[PDB]
């Protein structure tokens, strides 16, 4: 039993055509201190996976241990490491599901918020969920914290089941990944306007994006509002 | 001389061997003659069982470890009973942890340790079993000649008990022929019965003295005996 320090809020991601979008503001909070905010919450395992961590970040990094642990004995005794027996997104979610339900089990949770973001060796998106709880879910659509509130009903506009997966484009599903960032930025108090993005497609493979900004922002509207109720000026 | 080294498997003769290791590859060659091969999409296994009396049954020779994997044996029953339940939970665990199918390569690595470990510790003895995995991963059809000294060795034919050179030749003539036979199991399953009929010295092979076992790309392990072997008599 434990409780978490620092903490990396929502970690948002959807489903297209061709493959997963996901993304991750750069904050790791410190209660209601915005303390550090060079964090890298995406965590990208070989070429075909990237893993979204949300909730305390001295967990995160001992997951991210994990997973560079995973790589390092796949490769072992294994000629195809690179090929047909490379780590595969169901593989990695697996085994971090099992960790998860294993740690609640022991009361020695790992206080996180994971969604697993991938391309299939056959071709098939990847996204499933796992939490400290150790629950699991899929959907085309997935995100953990705020991001299940207020950015899931605004990526289910765009894919509101299994059917509209191959009408979404790429530049409609990130288009709709970084309107839910900045909406985030908007309602969350433990949110950061720097974040990263991630795409991971069958075609063009694994492209990571980092530094980016939420742009566009209406706040031109509060020099009318003034007062709460009855003041004029 | 030999007298005086081969009282456990701890000590190492003066030319360097290993004598109980030694006497434990003796019980496969005492043992009743196996077959395996296979081709791009099927892996076979042809195993003669033997009886002790006319009024006794045949005592079996193959055992399947997954859906995906089996093995046979030559020698010791219960020492193949501990090796196959062994790789029967390595197997599973790579199935509940990671959701990933073994790969038949790093089942013969798993082999290999757990007989290495009777080698080298006093009180210990090695498996007095030979065994013949075969099984359809990632990479495609396989076959992999376990033996009790640690070695294991993957190869497209090969046979090991009581007469087993006359298989070994064949399957060594025979080499280019079958390995070209893709996507016909039945064709695949009398090149075997013509290799383990090479061995044959005391008796015919007949309907309850047969076992023959298979696995590849749509087809799951499965194991034929008595009636089920009747038309490749």
């Amino acid at each position: 039993t434990q409780q978490p320090i620092v903490t990396g809020t929502s970690v948002i991601s959807m489903k297209y055509d061709n493959g997963v979008i996901i993304a991750a503001d750069n904050l790791g909070s410190y209660g209601s201190l915005l303390r550090f905010n060079g964090v890298e919450r995406l965590i990208p395992v070989g070429d075909n996976t990237v893993v979204g961590i949300s909730g305390d970040i001295s967990d995160m990094q001992h997951i991210e241990r994990l997973l560079k642990d995973l790589v390092t004995e796949n490769a072992y005794d294994n000629p195809l490491a690179d090929a047909e027996e490379a780590l595969e997104p169901s593989y990695i979610f697996e085994y971090l599901a099992t960790v998860m339900y294993q740690r609640r089990s022991k009361m020695n949770p790992l206080w996180n918020a994971i969604i697993v973001a991938g391309v299939q060796s056959n071709g098939d998106q990847f996204l499933r969920y796992v939490n400290l709880l150790g629950v699991t879910y899929s959907s085309p659509t997935l995100a953990t914290g705020f991001g299940a509130h207020m950015a899931n009903p605004l990526l289910r506009k765009v894919v509101d089941r299994e059917s509209d997966i191959p009408k979404t484009t790429v530049q409609v599903a990130e288009e709709a990944i970084v309107n839910a960032m900045r909406v985030l930025y908007y309602r969350d108090a433990r949110s950061s306007r720097n974040f990263s993005l991630a795409i991971i497609d069958k075609n063009t493979g694994l492209t990571f994006k980092k530094n980016l900004q939420v742009e566009n922002m209406k706040w031109d509207f509060a020099k009318d509002i003034k007062g709460y109720g009855t003041q004029k000026i | 001389f030999r007298n005086n080294y081969d009282g456990d498997t701890v000590t190492f003769s003066p030319t360097g061997r290993l004598f109980q290791v030694e006497y434990a590859l003796e019980a496969i060659k005492q043992g009743s003659v196996t077959v395996g091969l296979r081709s791009n999409t099927h892996a076979v296994l042809v195993a003669l069982k033997r009886n002790a009396d006319e009024l006794s049954s045949y005592q079996k020779k193959i055992i399947k470890c997954d859906e995906h994997m089996g093995l046979s044996l030559a020698g010791l029953a219960p020492d193949a009973r501990v090796l196959s339940n062994y790789l029967r939970q390595q197997c599973n665990y790579s199935s509940l942890v990671f959701n990933r199918k073994l790969a038949v390569e790093r089942a013969g690595h798993l082999l290999c340790d757990k007989a290495q470990k009777n080698t080298q510790s006093y009180g210990g003895r090695p498996y007095g079993v030979g065994l013949l995995i075969i099984g359809y991963d990632k990479s495609g059809a396989h076959l992999l000649e376990f033996q009790p000294s640690g070695n294991v060795t993957e190869l497209y034919g090969t046979a090991i008990g009581a007469r087993s050179q006359g298989a070994k030749t064949y399957l060594e003539r025979t080499l280019d022929t079958f390995i070209k036979i893709d996507g016909n199991p039945d064709e695949l399953i009398k090149a075997g019965v013509e290799a383990i009929s090479q061995s044959l010295r005391d008796e015919s092979l007949t309907v309850d003295n047969l076992s023959i076992a298979i696995v590849g790309k749509d087809t799951p392990f499965t194991i034929y005996d008595g009636e089920a072997v009747a038309k490749y008599i």
